[PDB]
DNA sequence: GAAGGGGGGCTATAAAAGGGGGTGGGGGCGAATTTTGACAGCGAGGGCCAGCA
RNA sequence: ACACCCAGCCGC
DNA sequence: TGCTGGCCCTCGCTGTCAAAATTGCGGCTGGGTGCGCCCCCACCCCCTTTTATAGCCCCCCTTC
């Protein structure tokens, strides 16, 4: 179905979004099993020890 | 006249009642003495300016309890009644207030402590168990439920494959009581097995999509 | 490799009717989420009776390598699970019997009796017979019996394992008859109920083996007991 | 360096505010300061 | 508190399991013993205060050191005021 | 009615036959602060117009 | 034989 | 023909609010770990039956 589609296409966007950008507001962050939010690529560049 | 009216012929003579707070002593010593007919003396006696009221208790129900009166114009108390033939009445208004205290000035905490131990005889501790159990997970052959479940399966037995025209009729049959039907509902009343009543139906019911809930067959031939 | 997708912190994420619109979708296979609901199972099983992780690895070992083995789809996971167990406890020497893993299982003693002869005869290895002498410690112990009553039940079961009282009687029955010896001999008794509980044998066993091990009784003592 | 090694010296926070907050509100242009004074 | 919750969630979720299917169930496999054994060691094990956004550092390794080290790690308090938060009022 | 006893059923071993039911596998449903920046209201303004004189 | 997370502690 | 007040259509100061970022340097140590679920299909096991074998155990019977 189309709606397949739009949750899947969606989906994507969200992770590929988590893949460059993390700790943007709204979206929840990608996260592995047992907690530890992943370090992106704005956890590896930006900060003290980026 | 009606089941909702309340009396009010208490409210117009002025009748004059008395709200007094007791503590929970001579209440117990009331109910045990289950209405005999007397409990105790109740004794008034008034000054050039001033009032004194007491109660005295009754020398077989042991085997003095000063009043202090209170304010009362801060609120108005009236006092109605229910009974069972659902005839609601008013007895009165509470004119006077008062409360009941002991006379017993050191011993009565003693009393007071053997009603803690009334009070805490049901809250309930942990205990130390000195040996760890030895009955738990006891080494059992089969479980209970197990050989009650295996044994109600011998008798009730295995849905026999049944001719086409006695579940024609059934199916039909149920068809008259109500219109839809979900397959699992089928198969426990008309007792059949799944694959054998679903080979039946596939020739005259057929399967309508409804978003609603799931996918479901039809039992009408058209 | 995976990730999961965790609840939204920000307002901004949620649709109309909430639901936060991004969500773990927790494919991973089907094979996965067996084994994972069989380590599960296993888990929860093996600390029922307080067994060492020790064991339980090995029990995923042999589970593993038996769903890997592709010969027992046809029986239900958890008899595999509990089979796995009773191979494991075999293998480490301290052995527990049918019933205390019936105990803790939800599963007949007929199937978990086929399904490790299906084990035993798929996977291709060998277990050691048990000896009465493995279950006397776990017995004595639960039982709440000292040192003393446990050397000379343990000798007293052996002796007879030896000098051939018991033709084809089962260890667990002569072990339970050692405890029955070791106990009424001294200042604690336990009763035939107390045993058949703590052993898992019928009273009617206790008291055949009773009867048939009451011959030669100071033979079977050690050398000193304080009678 | 020889402006921010006097800053670690002084304290911090009838006289207008001085000090390392007097520092931080002057390298940031600071569009409401604590208390701005004239002098008639 | 909360884990006895859990547990009790588990068993209704199991109780439910074997009584949708028409049979009584065993009480004995129904109580999860992995639960209370294993989230409270968790918990003092890691210091984290929770089922993994809770309070972290509640549980320390004792300080064992000397004797007055000892006294003093187990007689100590802890503020929840973020301790990276530059404020001045609450420490003082 | 508690306790000991007897008889009988349960367990596994092979094998065949058909079909019902149990089981697993795949697929579908839903404790602190700054600056830049825009949303949204209120308000004034130049303009555009029909009517006045 | 690591890598995260957490805690404690040192000097200013 | 010049003058007048109505609203149209455009601009914008402003209050509050949303968004987004940052919040000392170096270091030594020990410790822990590594959603929520129903339905529809294939495939296999047990349902019978027989019999030998024996220990084990359930159930009923019997005793006093």
């Amino acid at each position: 179905a189309a709606h397949v589609i739009a949750e899947d296409v969606k989906l994507l966007q969200f992770h590929v979004a988590t893949m460059v950008d993390n700790e943007l507001p709204g979206l929840p962050r990608a996260m592995q099993k047992s907690g530890r939010p992943l370090k992106s690529l704005k956890q590896r560049l930006k900060g003290k020890e980026g | 006249a009606e089941r909702g009216e309340l009396d009010l012929t208490g409210a117009k003579q002025n009748t004059g009642v008395w709200l007094v707070k007791v503590p929970k002593y001579l209440s117990q010593q009331w109910a045990k003495a289950s209405g005999r007919g007397e409990v105790g003396k109740l004794r008034i006696a008034k000054t050039q300016g001033r009032t004194e009221v007491s109660f005295t208790l009754n020398e077989d129900l042991a085997n003095e309890h000063p009043f202090v009166l209170q304010s009362v114009g801060g609120q108005t108390l009236t006092v109605f009644t229910e009974s069972s033939s659902d005839k609601l009445s008013l007895e009165g208004i509470v004119v006077q207030r008062a409360e009941c205290r002991p006379a017993a000035s050191e011993n009565y905490m003693r009393l007071k402590r053997l009603q803690i131990e009334e009070s805490s005889k049901p809250v309930r501790l942990s205990q130390q168990l000195d040996k760890v159990v030895t009955t738990n997970y006891k080494p059992v052959a089969n479980h209970q439920y197990n050989i009650e479940y295996e044994r109600k399966k011998k008798e009730d037995g295995k849905r026999a494959r049944a001719d086409k025209q006695h579940v024609l009729d059934m199916l039909f049959s149920a068809f008259e009581k109500h219109q839809y039907y979900n397959l699992k509902d089928l198969v426990d009343i008309t007792k059949q097995p799944v694959v054998y009543l679903k080979e039946i139906l596939k020739e005259i019911g057929v399967q309508n999509v409804k978003g609603i809930h799931k996918n479901t067959w039809e039992l009408k031939p058209e | 490799l995976s990730t999961m997708i965790g609840k939204g912190t920000g307002a901004a994420s949620f649709d109309e009717f909430g639901n936060s619109k991004y969500q773990n979708r927790r494919t991973m296979s089907s094979s996965d989420r067996a084994m994972m609901n069989a380590f599960k199972e296993i888990t929860t099983m093996a600390d029922r009776i307080n067994l060492p992780r020790n064991i339980v690895d090995r029990t995923n070992n042999l589970f593993k390598q038996v769903y890997e083995q592709k010969s027992l789809k046809g029986r239900a996971n958890d008899a595999i699970a509990s089979a796995c167990l009773y191979i494991a406890c075999r293998q480490e020497g301290v052995p527990r019997t049918f019933k205390e893993i019936c105990a803790v299982s939800r599963i007949s003693k007929k199937e978990i009796g086929r399904c490790f002869k299906l084990i035993l005869k798929a996977l291709e290895t060998s277990v050691d017979l048990i000896t009465t002498g493995d279950f006397m410690s776990r017995f004595c112990s639960n039982l709440c019996l000292p040192k003393q009553v446990q050397m000379a039940a343990t000798h007293i079961a052996r002796k007879a394992v030896e000098l051939d009282l018991v033709p084809g009687r089962s260890p667990i029955s002569v072990a339970a008859a050692a405890i029955y010896m070791a106990s009424q001999a001294s200042a604690e008794k336990r009763t035939q109920k107390e045993i058949g509980d703590i052993a898992g044998v019928a009273d009617v066993t206790i008291r055949q083996s009773y009867r048939l091990i009451y011959p030669r009784a100071p033979d079977l003592f050690p050398t000193d007991f304080k009678f | 360096q020889s402006l921010g090694e006097p800053a670690t010296q002084m304290t911090l926070n009838k006289n207008v505010t001085l000090g390392v907050p007097r520092l931080k509100e002057l390298i940031n242009i600071s569009k409401k300061p604590k208390t701005p004074s004239l002098t008639v | 508190r909360g884990m006895f919750k859990n547990l009790l969630k588990e068993v209704r979720i199991y109780a439910q399991k074997f009584i949708d299917r028409g049979k009584d169930f065993n009480l004995e496999l129904a109580i999860k013993t992995r639960i209370i054994s294993d989230g409270l060691k968790y918990s003092l094990a890691t210091g984290n205060w929770g089922d993994q956004q809770a309070r972290a550092g509640v549980s320390q390794v004792l300080n064992r050191l000397t004797f007055a080290s000892t006294l003093s790690h187990l007689r100590r308090l802890n503020s929840p005021i973020g301790r990276d938060g530059k404020l001045a009022k609450p420490r003082q």
